[PDB]
């Protein structure tokens, strides 16, 4: 009988321009950067394949709510 | 162990009765830098001591011409006949030029104390000044000074603070009931409930500006009455 | 303020930012100088 | 320790308190990298220089305009001026970019290199043009009073007074341009109505600041 | 019941407030006040809120502005009045006088909702069905009856 | 929620009992939703805050309460002219249900005091808040002395918001915090009270509660739906 309540975590991420300086970081492959054209394609391909970036439900859960 | 403004209540630290007539009364803490506490002692004795010449100037004018009506007494026209009508220019050069002269010489010794105590012209003339705002001396030539100077500080203060209260409640009453203060006293004896502030408050009988020798002066009440 | 001029720095956004000035400066020519169709 | 725009917030960590009129205001962190923190600090002292100047012509002005001395308001002297002297405006502006070129090409590339104005290239001038610090010239033209070669502790001092007042300045030039804006009258126009009746005019009265009222 | 470009323009200036609290909302429960796995697995919550409160609420609320707003204003606009002549919406929400000049069920106040003389407010709660004449398009009354059901 | 005092509201559940534990002033287990557990708490949603902001609205809605009725009752009671006897909503804060005029401002001049007044009185509490002890540091024309705080943001104390140090004893604090919330609650309910009664009535508050002593069947809410 778990209680329905509001539960969140604090600060969990850090609002911060580093990131948006390196494409690719939400992904393991694409964070090492381009060799060919193909890299381009894949990280708009999958920028928004959020079930891929990571196996964590609950990280998935919480950039579904937010986009 | 001396009585306090309010029943149970702590003293600030930096009060601890080194003044006359301290009760530890400091809500806004205003004296907690020592050096600014030193500075407002000397404005409340500034205003104390004006304000005690103030309330005696009004009562007493008041009886020896009844009609005069201090809060006018300003106008020139209604100067003494030696003087009525001077011309309110060269009557202000001689306050402004007398009153810089002694005020620079008191707040230069609220700088550096015991330098303006010699007379500048006289050599050798001095004032003691025991304390900083009791220049002494020729300032006291009946030597009152002498004796039981904490007491006397105490009834000064306590005179004057009562003084600063009482005059200010004859201008707030001749703004609201347009007379002075003993007339005011006589009007609320006669009619002692139809005649008090629930009534008077609400006016002001201020006029918005008046005409100084061509000299247009504004003027205004100490709050929105209804004018 | 160093990684946010980076962000500026990528090339989809110099992109559009040059075609913006490109595109402006042609199109304020052609406010100025209508119909352009011979040297002259 | 040192007083900050917004009590109790923490100053940025690039503002230590060094530079004059340093109260921690950088909420974009628009100074952050330091090489460009010395670009707007001579940005600032810039602007600030010149509002000070335009201000003080502004009120001089318009205080020649109510007394009658026949004063224009500042908003059309640029017009009288050109049109009673009898001047081609484009040959006054002109000659305005290169003396204004000159003069401050040299600012330019005094910040690129420091003290490379004073190699004796101008006219043989070697040691008014070397500079003090970024944004304060000194020297015995810029500076002909040695105000900066005197004591160090007031110099100090004026850089505070400096840049306060430059920030004053530029605050007014805008309350002229807005005033005017709103009202279409000078300046010390405005001030002599919110005296005349301050309760009843002002910004929230004009009809233009509070479209809602 | 839109009848000048100010309200056009009220609601565009709205609507970027809104557009403003939404990127704010979207910041803020990422980098701020993230919730938890177990908060979005209250599927039996979300359904109760997003029933009766996303859908419901939002229904009852429309249901009242097309009551007090554009009821009347449409009425008047297909009688022929000008525009710029009609009543604002807000004169015709504080006085219920000129309500009951259009719809006279406006004279007896809330008393027939909660005496469950429903039938008092027929005037304006409409069954017509079919097209209105003047417009073409749906009568507001048989609509507001309508998002009042739903 | 239980009216009058009692150890437990009706709304007290066994799920509330688990973190409150009566350390709160007025806690008496009423939580059904749960908005004060401690756990995974965040955002505005945490006891902190909320205790806060319950203290901040009882203490606006106290002097809401007896400043939207003072105006009727003491013009009936004849002590203040009849063109002030105004209903609270018709002073001007909602010029379309009525405007006053005869302010010494337009409502719009005066506002902007408001907020002026406001930015500083409303930022220096939140920065409190959020830097415990942080206002007494900067220089604040020596009033810096007066807000140290003392730890819990709701009750500053002090020398000024704490005049009369009233409450000196731990368990008479206790008592005046519960009075203070159970009068702050009272008056949160007679703020809605006033609102809901003025837009169903269209009367100031006072006038609803003479007419219902007149005929208390006659005049009441269930009559008030139909006029
Ligand atoms: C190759 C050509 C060449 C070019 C493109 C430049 C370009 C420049 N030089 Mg120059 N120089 C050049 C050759 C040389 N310069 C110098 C030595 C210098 C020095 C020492 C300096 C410059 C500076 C400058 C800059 C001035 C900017 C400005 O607004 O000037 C505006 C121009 C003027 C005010 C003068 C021209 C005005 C007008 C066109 C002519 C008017 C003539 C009439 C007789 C006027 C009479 C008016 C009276 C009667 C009221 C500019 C980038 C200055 C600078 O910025 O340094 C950082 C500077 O200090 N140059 C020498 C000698 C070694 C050169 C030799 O070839
Ligand atoms: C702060 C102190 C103060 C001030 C500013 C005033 C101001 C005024 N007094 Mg008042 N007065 C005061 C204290 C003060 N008085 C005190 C303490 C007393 C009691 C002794 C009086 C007794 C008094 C009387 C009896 C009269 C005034 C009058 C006046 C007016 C000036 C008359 C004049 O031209 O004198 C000229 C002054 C001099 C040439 C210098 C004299 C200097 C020596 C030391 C005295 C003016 C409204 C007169 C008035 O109301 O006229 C309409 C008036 O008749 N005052
Ligand atoms: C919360 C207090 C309050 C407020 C905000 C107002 C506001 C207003 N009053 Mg009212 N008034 C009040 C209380 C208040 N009054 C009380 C208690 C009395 C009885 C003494 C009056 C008697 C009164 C009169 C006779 C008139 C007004 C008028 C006015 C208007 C301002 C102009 C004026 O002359 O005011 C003057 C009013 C005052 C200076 C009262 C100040 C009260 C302070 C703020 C509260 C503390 C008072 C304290 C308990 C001491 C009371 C008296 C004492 C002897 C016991 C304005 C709408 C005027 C009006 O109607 O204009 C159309 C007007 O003519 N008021
Ligand atoms: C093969 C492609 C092609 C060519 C050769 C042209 C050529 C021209 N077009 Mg056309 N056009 C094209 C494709 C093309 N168009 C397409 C695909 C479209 C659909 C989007 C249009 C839609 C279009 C419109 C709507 C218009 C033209 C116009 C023009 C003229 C522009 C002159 C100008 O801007 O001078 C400007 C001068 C310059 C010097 C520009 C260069 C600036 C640099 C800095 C110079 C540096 C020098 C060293 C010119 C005759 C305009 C016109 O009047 O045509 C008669 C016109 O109004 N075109
Ligand atoms: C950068 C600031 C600045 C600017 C752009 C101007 C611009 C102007 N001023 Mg102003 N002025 C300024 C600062 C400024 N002033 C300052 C700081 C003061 C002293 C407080 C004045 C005092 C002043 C006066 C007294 C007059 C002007 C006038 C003028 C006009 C003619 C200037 C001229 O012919 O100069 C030529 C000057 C020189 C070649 C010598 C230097 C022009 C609109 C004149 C005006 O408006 O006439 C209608 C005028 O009479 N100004
Ligand atoms: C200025 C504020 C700010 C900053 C500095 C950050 C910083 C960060 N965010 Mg956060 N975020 C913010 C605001 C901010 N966020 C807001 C407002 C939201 C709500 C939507 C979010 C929601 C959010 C999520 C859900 C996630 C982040 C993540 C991140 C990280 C990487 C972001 C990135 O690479 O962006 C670079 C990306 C862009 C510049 C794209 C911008 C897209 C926006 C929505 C505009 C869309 C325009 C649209 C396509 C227009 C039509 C196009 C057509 C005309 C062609 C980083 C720590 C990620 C993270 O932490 O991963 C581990 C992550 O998953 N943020
Ligand atoms: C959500 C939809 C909605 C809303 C918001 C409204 C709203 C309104 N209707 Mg409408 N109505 C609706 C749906 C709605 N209606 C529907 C579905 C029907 C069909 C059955 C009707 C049928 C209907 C009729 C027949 C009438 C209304 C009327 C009204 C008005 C008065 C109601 C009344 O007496 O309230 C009584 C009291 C309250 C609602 C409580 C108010 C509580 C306030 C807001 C609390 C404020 C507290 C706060 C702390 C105080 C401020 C403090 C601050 C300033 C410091 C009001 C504008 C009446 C009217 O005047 O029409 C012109 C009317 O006669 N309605
Ligand atoms: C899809 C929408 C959505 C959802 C599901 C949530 C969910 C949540 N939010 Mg988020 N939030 C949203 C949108 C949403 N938010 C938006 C748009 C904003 C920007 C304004 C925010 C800003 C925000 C903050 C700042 C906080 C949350 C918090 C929370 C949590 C508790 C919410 C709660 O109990 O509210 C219950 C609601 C209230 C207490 C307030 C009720 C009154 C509000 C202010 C207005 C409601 C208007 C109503 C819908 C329409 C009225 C119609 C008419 C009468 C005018 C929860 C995880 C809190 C958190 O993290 O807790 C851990 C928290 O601190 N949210
Ligand atoms: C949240 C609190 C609150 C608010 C926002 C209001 C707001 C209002 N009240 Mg209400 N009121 C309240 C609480 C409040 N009241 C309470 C608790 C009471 C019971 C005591 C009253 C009793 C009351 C009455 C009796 C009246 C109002 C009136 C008013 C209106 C005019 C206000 C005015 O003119 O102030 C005037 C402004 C002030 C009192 C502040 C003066 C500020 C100066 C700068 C102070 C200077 C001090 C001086 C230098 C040194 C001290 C001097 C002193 C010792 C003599 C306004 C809508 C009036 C109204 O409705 O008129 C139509 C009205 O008649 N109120
Ligand atoms: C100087 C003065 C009056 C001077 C009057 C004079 C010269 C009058 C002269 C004339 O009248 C005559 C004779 C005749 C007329 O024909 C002409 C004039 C010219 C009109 C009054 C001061 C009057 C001064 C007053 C009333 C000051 C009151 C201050 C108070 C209460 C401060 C309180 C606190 O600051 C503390 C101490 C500590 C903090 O912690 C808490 C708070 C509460 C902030």
């Amino acid at each position: 009988a778990k209680k329905v309540k509001i539960a969140v975590d604090r600060n969990p991420v850090e609002t911060s321009f580093e990131k948006w300086a390196k494409p690719g970081h939400f992904s393991r492959t694409l964070s090492k950067g381009p060799n060919t054209t193909t890299w381009i394609w894949n990280l708009h391909a999958d920028a928004h394949d959020f079930d891929s970036h990571t196996s964590d439900l609950e990280e998935i859960s919480r950039k579904v709510f937010s986009a | 162990d001396r009585k306090l403004w309010a029943p149970g209540v702590v003293a600030p630290e930096y009060l601890k009765g080194d003044l006359a007539g301290d009760y530890g009364w400091d809500p806004l803490g205003l004296g907690a830098d020592p050096t600014a506490l030193k500075w407002y002692r000397q404005s409340e004795l500034q205003h104390a001591r004006w304000a005690m010449l103030g309330v005696a100037g009004v009562l007493v004018q008041e009886i020896v011409k009844p009609d005069v009506y201090f809060y006018e007494a300003g106008l020139p026209q209604n100067l003494p006949e030696p003087f009525t009508n001077i011309n309110m220019g060269g009557l202000l050069a001689w306050e402004f030029i007398l009153m810089h002269w002694v005020e620079v010489r008191r707040w230069q010794d609220y700088k550096n104390f015991g330098s303006v105590n010699e007379d500048p012209i006289f050599k050798g003339n001095k004032v003691p000044n025991p304390e900083m705002g009791y220049p002494g001396g020729i300032f006291d030539p009946f030597g009152f000074s002498k004796g039981n100077l904490k007491e006397l500080q105490t009834k000064e203060i306590k005179n004057g603070r009562l003084a600063m209260i009482a005059y200010m409640a004859f201008i707030l009453q001749a703004q609201a009931t347009g007379k002075g203060p003993l007339a005011a006293l006589s009007a609320h004896l006669s009619n002692p409930f139809g005649n008090n502030i629930l009534k008077n408050i609400g006016t002001c009988t201020v006029p918005h500006s008046v005409d100084v020798q061509g000299l247009t002066i504004p003027l205004t009440c100490l709050w929105p009455g209804s004018q | 303020m160093k990684d946010f001029t980076t962000y500026l720095s990528t090339a989809p956004v110099i992109a559009t930012i040059w075609f913006t000035f490109t595109a402006g400066l042609l199109i304020e020519i052609n406010r100025y100088f209508p119909d352009p169709l011979v040297f002259s | 320790v040192r007083p900050v725009w917004f009590p109790g917030n923490p100053p940025p960590a690039h503002l230590d308190g060094s530079l004059a009129g340093d109260y921690g205001f950088d909420p974009l962190f628009l100074g952050q990298e330091p090489q460009t923190l010395k670009w707007y600090v001579q940005a600032e002292l810039v602007h600030g220089r010149f509002a000070m100047l335009g201000a003080a012509g502004i009120i001089l002005t318009s205080i020649g305009a109510k007394v009658g001395l026949g004063f224009p308001e500042w908003y059309d002297a640029g017009k009288v001026v050109v049109e009673k002297n009898n001047i081609d405006f484009p040959t006054l502006m002109v000659i305005q970019f290169y003396l204004m070129g000159w003069a401050e090409t040299k600012r330019w590339y005094d910040f690129k290199n420091p003290g490379s104005q004073a190699d004796g290239s101008f006219l043989g001038f070697t040691e008014e043009f070397k500079g003090l610090e970024n944004g304060y010239p000194g020297g015995r033209f810029f500076d002909p009073m040695g105000l900066s070669r005197g004591d160090a502790a007031k110099y100090q001092e004026y850089k505070q007074k400096e840049v306060k007042n430059g920030r004053l300045a530029m605050i007014a030039c805008l309350g002229f341009a807005a005033q005017y804006a709103a009202t279409g009258k000078g300046p010390l126009d405005n001030l002599a109505d919110h005296l005349a009746d301050p309760n009843h005019v002002n910004f929230a009265t004009n009809g233009v600041s509070i479209p809602i009222a | 019941g839109i009848t000048s470009e100010l309200q056009l323009y009220t609601t565009a200036i709205g609507g970027l407030v809104m557009a403003a609290a939404m990127f704010f909302a979207g910041w803020f429960h990422y980098h701020k006040a993230a919730p938890k796995l177990e908060w979005f697995q209250n599927v039996e919550s979300m359904l109760n809120h997003h029933l009766g409160g996303l859908l419901g609420l939002g229904s009852l609320a429309w249901a009242g502005h097309q009551i007090h707003v554009s009821l009347p204003v449409n009425k008047l606009l297909d009688a022929g009045v000008d525009p710029k002549e009609i009543p604002l919406p807000h004169d015709l929400l504080l006085n219920r006088a000129i309500m009951a000049d259009l719809y006279p069920s406006f004279a007896k106040g809330i008393a027939p909702f909660f005496t469950l003389n429903w039938s008092e407010y027929s005037d304006f709660l409409t069954f017509k069905g079919g097209l209105n004449p003047v417009t073409g398009g749906l009568w507001l009354s048989d609509t507001a009856h309508h998002h009042v059901a739903i | 929620v239980d009216r009058s005092k009692d150890q437990l509201y009706v709304g007290a559940s066994q799920s509330s009992l688990a973190y409150l534990d009566g350390s709160l002033p007025g806690d008496f287990g009423f939580d059904p939703l749960g908005l004060l557990d401690p756990v995974n708490s965040g955002g505005f949603i945490e006891p902190k805050w909320l205790q806060y902001s319950e203290v901040i609205h009882a203490r606006w809605a106290m002097l809401g309460a007896a400043g939207c009725i003072a105006p009727e009752v003491l013009g009936a009671a004849g002590l203040i002219p009849d063109a002030t006897n105004i209903k609270w909503f018709e002073s001007g804060v909602i010029p379309p249900a009525g405007s006053y005029n005869g302010y010494w401002a337009d409502p719009y001049t005066i506002f902007f005091v408001e907020i002026v007044a406001m930015q500083f009185a409303e930022l220096r509490r939140l920065q409190d808040f959020r830097y415990p002890g942080s206002m007494g540091q900067q220089y604040f024309l020596g009033l810096e002395a007066i807000f140290k705080g003392s730890g819990d943001a709701a009750y500053p104390g002090g020398p000024f918001f704490n005049l009369f140090n009233l409450g000196k004893t731990e368990a008479a604090m206790k008592e005046l915090k519960l009075k203070e919330i159970k009068n702050g609650r009272l008056a949160m309910l007679a703020m809605l009270g006033y609102g809901a009664q003025a837009v169903m009535t269209g009367k100031g508050p006072f006038q609803n509660l003479v007419e219902h002593l007149a005929d208390p069947v006659n005049n009441n809410i269930l009559t008030n739906f139909a006029g």
